[PDB]
């Protein structure tokens, strides 16, 4: 989506806009913001040309697998309104903020709708805003201690609610 | 002959002062999330953002 | 006191015919460019544009050019 491809800069909130409506670029500067495409870049790679994987099966992109930027745009789409048809997952992205909705549809990139479905006690606590005993439940599982690296950036989105894994 | 048609999904209405203390970087907060079809000033109809663009809703002429 | 910024997504040149053409539900293209050029606008005046950027709360636009 259009509204979901945002950059986005997780500011706490209440903000002090100045008279309600201008937040001053040195005020932001304070932050790291970016969009779920650059998230993924990161996490994933943006390859222009015909790669073969880590596991392998040949890739390309951003975490393609077949078999740049408007096929990823494709790609999350169609994540996203697969997370919306699951019926575990919905609630719990209807209930994220976006940074948090952008680390779920990570997972989603990474493991697919039915995998990420299977996280149901961490899923739980990311609805109920349970941030801490989240993450200290993401860390048990499987997909951590394969692929710690990228578990732990995700995993600090879900804690945190920053980009802040990401500046590196 | 032709009608210049903005198609506009908020404003703020700010005041005075802030102009033009706004500068590049700055981010202005959109206070209000409308989705409408202007043509001058004058309101015409509903819009919504779809697809790979937009489709207009009533588009009231007169 | 009040003066009334317009976040304005699109602007397009049209007449009747696509006037009407459009009070139809025909869809009206635009890139996917579209909202890291958001223009804003206070009289039907062109003050600046830039990024539509969110903040969950709220939408903003960072500014790209003003003035």
């Amino acid at each position: 989506g259009p509204v979901d491809m945002l950059k986005n800069i997780p500011i706490p909130s209440p903000l002090s806009p100045v008279e309600g409506i201008l937040i001053k670029r040195k005020t932001l500067e304070r932050y790291f913001s970016i969009n779920i495409f650059e998230m993924l870049r990161i996490d994933e790679g943006l390859r222009l040309k015909i790669y073969k994987n880590t596991e392998g099966y040949y890739t390309i992109g951003i975490g393609h697998l077949l078999t740049a930027e408007k096929l990823f745009n494709q790609d999350v789409d169609a994540a996203v309104r697969g997370i919306l048809r699951n019926a575990k997952l919905k609630p719990v992205y209807d209930s994220l903020d976006a940074v948090r909705r952008a680390a779920l549809i990570n997972m989603v990139f990474q493991m697919g709708e039915t995998g990420v479905a299977g996280f149901t006690n961490s899923l739980r606590m990311l609805q109920q805003k349970r941030w801490d005993e989240a993450a200290v439940n993401l860390a048990k599982s499987r997909w951590y201690n394969q692929t710690p690296n990228r578990a732990k950036r995700v995993i600090t989105t879900f804690r945190t609610g920053t980009w802040d894994a990401y500046a590196a | 002959l032709r009608w210049p048609l903005r198609f506009v999904i908020g404003s703020s209405d700010t005041q005075r002062s802030l102009l033009g203390r706004i500068g590049i970087g700055d981010v202005l907060l959109i206070r209000t999330s409308r989705a409408e079809v202007y043509c001058y000033a004058k309101k015409l109809g509903h819009f919504n953002r779809v697809e790979g663009g937009i489709i207009v809703e009533t588009l009231d002429i007169q | 006191v009040d003066v009334k910024l317009e976040f304005v997504l699109y602007r397009k040149n049209v007449t009747l015919a696509e006037l009407e053409a459009m009070g139809q539900q025909q869809l009206l293209s635009l890139p996917t460019n579209a909202e890291l050029n958001v223009e804003i606008m206070a009289n039907g005046v062109l003050l600046g544009n830039g990024e539509l950027v969110q903040m969950n709360d709220t939408l903003g636009v960072e500014i790209h050019e003003w003035l």
